[PDB]
């Protein structure tokens, strides 16, 4: 994107195997001042944006 | 103290919160831990 009219990719009803995203490439920031970005498996998210 | 060397992108990831390849597969630091971390330049001395 170009940052003037930023969109919101709403993730629909599905399953987001976060470990699959962590198996692709190393991450740089990975800084989450919220839910722990390690045990992101056994808790359920209502909607992601 | 233990001998160690890792990426300059992950040299700032020495805190025991960056759980991943550095932590779950290389070395994990416990939460109830006391100790220091020191480092210096080792890029030009050893490189290919």
């Amino acid at each position: 994107a170009s940052v003037y009219a930023w969109n919101r990719k709403r993730i629909s009803n599905c399953v987001a195997d976060y470990s699959v995203l962590y198996n692709f490439a190393p991450f740089f920031a990975f800084k989450c001042y919220g839910v722990s970005p390690t045990k992101l498996n056994d808790l359920c998210f209502t909607n992601v944006y | 103290a233990d001998s160690f060397v890792i990426r300059g992108n992950e040299v700032s990831q020495i805190a025991p919160g960056q759980t991943g390849n550095i932590a779950d597969y290389n070395y994990k630091l416990p939460d109830d831990f006391t100790g220091c971390v020191i480092a210096w330049n080792s890029n030009k001395l050893d490189s290919k």
